[PDB]
């Protein structure tokens, strides 16, 4: 079965523990992953994995980006940069941020620049649709 | 001997036992936060490692170019953990160049650089200080991976050279491999891998660099602290001891004073 | 009887239709198992997405029918 | 290949951004101990 | 005259042409459930280029059956 | 007569239909075969879509074999 | 007539092609959404491949109805 | 008698039928390949499962060849 | 004249192969919409090879038309 | 003769089954090229696959062709 | 006459199998685009490949054309 592990740097949320399923967003893709999924190398985009225990519980966690592994053996590692509780966030905060990003994203400096704020946009948007 | 300069003495040697425990004190507060801080920062870093561990990669011979990275601090009353890393350091870049490869260093902390300026110097690509002053946290591991990658050295293999960190009293020198996405995408051994392009292992790579530089930096000040714990601890009974002695020496220096100026008195007042 | 055979034959090329929508339902059921392979959470979406290709193809299928039964019978 | 990737970043910055987009985002109270621990404080010195 | 028996002929073979129809729909149909399995949140995008992939091989075969008509009343 | 001969010709044209079921019944075992190959944790349901989309599309077969046999003898 | 019904049967036989010009639209459709699904990014030189590819099927799936017309009005 | 010529007609219309069965088997055989080449642990299930595809589709093959003679010999 | 009703019925029973150039067609620029949605900075090396697919899949449906036409034209 | 006529169509519509065999020998072989840029490292079974499938789907192609024949000469 | 007619018929009939060589080649040369913007250091060896599936499914092509040339000119 899985051996699931769940880590951002300053917290562990699973540490090898067991879950039935885990669909986590991916660069190229979101995708579920199960007891014996085809070994990946994905690395993480701006939105929310959800994880279900056991039991039919559920749990989601938004990460801001990382990368997550599947092991040949069914081990699953899922690290992310910012994983918070999805209840941690306020869409009014998300909102505004957002708001304010486009409002200088015609202001595109350079194309550096402009990657920039964009990927700001992009963050914001994922997370205010993970919150609206 | 002379009662002021013994005066002295025990006055300076009373200052170094109070001095370091004091610093004494402040080390175990800091060593009680990066213990706690290094518990999860284990996890991490072990997930990071599972993928290196589970394909068995090698390396391409033909290959030349070499990183090596060494993780220590810019404060230096803890001894000997500096000297570690930094024989290990020189061990495996002798070797390595013995084996005729581009051996580049870089430095995390001034006590590399410092004791290893005199020898090594012309090889060092950048060299991070002001690590130590704070405790490390993700952002200096991504700001060391960025002016890695920035530079204009696309290695091949490199090595980092930290402490591991085993107990309150016990650091071990440790090192461990960083891949290069040639190396990666090069080994039949980790073919199995489904849906990753070669733009993916780009992400992956420069993600897991600052994953282990990350995983370094933590168990290099849980050492440290550590360390520094230990020494001041060793240094404070020391001083204690030696304090001791020259109390006992001072007290019969004040007495043999005593007797001689009564001795004197009397063998003046005795000639009128 | 010449419109008698013509009838016959009409109606057995008419039917042959009813291989576009054997393809369609075939490709829609399979693209279902690769999608919910990948994204299994998604099952309930990708199946009413799945009902919507099937019947939406069985809708030439139905043309095609339509049309043969129309030659056999009704002129 | 991400917009990034063509004007010159590294994951390591796109991950950076993002995780910064997060930051902002937390609840005012819990982004006071997440300010703590999540700066850059390391000094280079060139050649 | 035999000239109704050629014209059941023709409506029975122009009615065929539905068949690339059919299975053009089922690839665009397809095509759309592994795409948004693959990134959930482009939904209403996705459903609007399917809607579009339908309408122009839903044509191609609407008019093979114009045709099949045609033949058969005229 | 020749109606009887154009019973045979209708069945012979209406036995061309099958292909829309070859095509249809490929793709979907390939996409379960593809989709077993992802995520074979999910081989029952991925197993149980297959055989799904193989009886739509073994419908159709029949639906053509069904017509071919009414013209051949049950007109 | 003769000549003028099998002119009607070669029609109806001609317009058989319009079939792989439907498949050929299915299937560059499909890909476009699979790709956008991918890339999002790229949406505009997607489409306007698909414009492209679109165009190059019907044109030249549009012959055998051309011919059709041909054999059916004025020989 | 004209029964042999709607015989030979009707044998040489069925047998297109076997044209999707062609089909099939090199979609099921194609993806075989590709499902083998992206995970190659599982290469007796992943190969179970093509001739099982094989079988279901060589069964309406051979129905389409079966009713073919069948019409040569009714 | 018999001759021409079989020169009508084998030219649209002939133009009908183009059906196979449509679905190839398709194909090629789908997959070059794929392809190029993958990697967007080899466009160059897709689109050649896309207009080399496209050529040799025109030719051979242009081999049915040239059947058609030289039986409808000459004999 | 209206047989040998009746044997020419016949043969002549017995021929287009060859086109479902050629579509899956393209479909084999393009899913063989998609699986050797995906794991380049097996190869070797990629193309024992891809023979099978090859050799398997000309074999009802030939089917077709062998039908035609019979149809001419029998 | 009839065999000047039937041959016609026949010939119409036969060519229309190279639609499926025309399909082969569209799969082959889409799987070659996709498979090069995977991996495209391996494009030699995908190349040869795509070589020998076009000239497999030519094959068959070629082989439809024969036996309606064969039907048509000489017998």
């Amino acid at each position: 079965q899985m051996s699931f592990t769940f880590a951002s740097p300053t917290q562990v949320f699973f540490n090898s523990a067991n879950v039935r399923q885990v669909d986590v967003p991916t660069q190229t893709g979101a995708f579920g992953i199960l007891a014996a999924h085809v070994p990946t190398l994905q690395v993480l985009r701006p939105g929310l994995v959800v994880v279900h225990a056991e039991d039919g519980t559920t749990s989601k966690y938004f990460v801001s980006s990382g990368s997550v592994t599947v092991n040949a053996d069914s081990s699953v590692q899922l690290l992310a940069e910012e994983a918070v509780t999805l209840d941690m966030l306020d869409l009014g905060a998300a909102k505004a941020n957002l708001e304010k990003a486009q409002s200088e994203l015609l202001g595109a400096a350079d194309e550096a620049t402009r990657a920039e704020i964009q990927i700001r946009i992009e963050a914001n948007e994922a997370l205010v649709k993970a919150l609206e | 001997a002379t009662l002021k300069d013994i005066t002295r003495r025990l006055k300076s040697i009373k200052n170094i036992q109070k001095i370091t425990k004091s610093m004494k004190m402040v080390a175990a507060a800091k060593y009680a936060r990066a213990e706690r801080e290094l518990k999860p920062a284990r996890v991490y870093g072990v997930g990071s490692l599972a993928l290196y561990e589970k394909a068995d990669i090698k390396t391409p011979e033909d290959k030349k170019k070499h990183l090596i990275i060494g993780v220590s601090s810019d404060r230096g009353l803890c001894g000997a953990i500096h000297s570690s890393v930094a024989k290990q350091m020189k061990s495996e870049a002798a070797n390595l160049a013995a084996a005729g490869k581009e051996v580049k260093i870089i430095g995390v902390g001034d006590k590399i650089r410092s004791i290893l300026h005199r020898t090594h110097s012309d090889q060092f690509l950048v060299t991070f200080k002001e690590v130590g002053r704070r405790p490390p946290t993700f952002g200096d591991a991504s700001v060391i991976a960025l002016e890695l990658l920035n530079s204009g050295y696309e290695f091949d293999e490199g090595s980092i050279i930290f402490n591991r960190f085993r107990s309150v009293i016990s650091y071990k020198t440790e090192e461990k491999p960083i891949f290069s996405l040639d190396t990666i995408s090069s080994a039949e051994s980790m073919s199995i891998y489904d849906d990753i392009d070669a733009d993916v292992l780009r992400n992956y790579q420069e993600y897991s660099l600052a994953n282990i530089i990350y995983y370094s930096l933590k168990e290099s000040t849980t050492s440290e602290q550590s360390a520094r714990m230990t020494a001041m601890d060793n240094a404070s009974k020391n001083a204690s001891e030696m304090i001791d002695k020259l109390t006992l020496t001072f007290n019969r220096t004040r007495q043999a004073v005593i007797t001689k100026e009564l001795i004197e008195i009397i063998s003046g007042a005795a000639a009128l | 009887d010449i419109d008698t055979a013509a009838k016959f034959i009409g109606a057995g090329a008419a039917t042959v239709g009813v291989a576009g929508s054997g393809a369609g339902i075939g490709t829609v059921f399979g693209s279902l198992i690769i999608g919910y392979a990948r994204n299994p959470s998604l099952k309930q979406q990708l199946f009413s997405y799945a009902i919507l290709g099937f019947a939406l193809s069985e809708a030439m299928g139905l043309f095609c029918l339509m049309v043969a039964f129309l030659i056999l019978f009704a002129m | 290949v991400a917009y990034w990737r063509q004007a010159g970043l590294s994951y390591i910055r796109y991950s950076q951004i993002c995780a910064k987009a997060v930051r902002d985002a937390l609840k005012t109270e819990f982004k006071a101990n997440a300010m703590k621990t999540s700066g850059s404080t390391i000094k280079i010195v060139k050649v």
